[PDB]
């Protein structure tokens, strides 16, 4: 859980790098809090996530927020994630 | 009644329908709304694939249920 | 030349398309092929979404390559 | 070795025969596992085929599972999906 948040928190980063050629480094996770909604074959959460990452060497502070989908039926499963948000405190 | 439609990114939209419609008139509301042909449409529910001659009913699908759907591109 | 479209599933539609085409073109021969309104489409290459008015050598699109499509339901 | 994977796709293929047969076939181990990849832009699409050994009545037996994964990704989104295509015994 703790591990699977650090994936995530990691997906965020990794992401967010991606979309800016931003050069983040990646040092823990500080706050997480989920919103989910449960469905019929499917279950949906939003993370909010405050993660640390060095920016110049030096640690900062950032928010990001992780949209997953997970939807299920017989023989089936489907997987989901996004990155939605990534800004500075 | 009210149910919901939702692609497997999260897309969702809503349907007002009767327990007596058919799986065939649901999806010829959603093409009414959205404009995806039927012919397109793989609706899930309860861990099944919808059949088009069967009724809501008989799937159990009750007020405020979350179907999903799958495009078919065939 | 032929290009490649699929769905997230993995459904998978086969287009005649010259370089030289639109993202809008493109969906409109989506349209015609499938009866996928082009509102409905978010097609996605190297790792982005397309915007209708750039060409398909805008975003080195050439033979064999693949597209990957969303539904909007919008 | 990418082993757990297997492991996880086995039981995926078990469970999922049973959800659909209602026969509690109990996961022993992964005997041979072969695939065929497709790589293509931003997606990479497997094909497991996978031999794997359950308990029936409690005595192990030999099945061929086959299942289909498609993973998707783009910036800002990923995407996994899987699908068991076939549960057979030999």
């Amino acid at each position: 859980n703790s591990l699977e948040i650090e994936e995530l928190a990691r997906f965020a980063v990794d992401e967010h790098n991606k979309k800016e050629n931003a050069l983040l480094e990646f040092v823990r996770v500080v706050k997480a809090k989920e919103q989910i909604w449960e469905m019929d074959a499917s279950k949906e959460t939003m993370y909010y996530l405050t993660l640390e990452a060095k920016d110049g060497g030096k640690k900062k502070l950032y928010e990001a927020k992780v949209w997953v989908k997970m939807t299920h039926w017989i023989g089936a499963m489907n997987n989901f994630k996004e990155l939605q948000e990534f800004k500075p405190v | 009644m009210q149910i919901f439609v939702k692609t497997l990114t999260g897309k969702t939209i809503t349907l007002e329908v009767e327990p007596s419609d058919t799986i065939e008139n649901v999806k010829a509301k959603i093409q009414d709304k959205e404009g995806i042909p039927p012919d397109q449409q793989r609706l899930i529910f309860a861990g099944k694939q919808l059949e088009d001659g069967r009724t809501l009913s008989d799937y159990n699908i009750q007020k405020e249920s979350t179907l999903h759907l799958v495009l078919r591109l065939r």
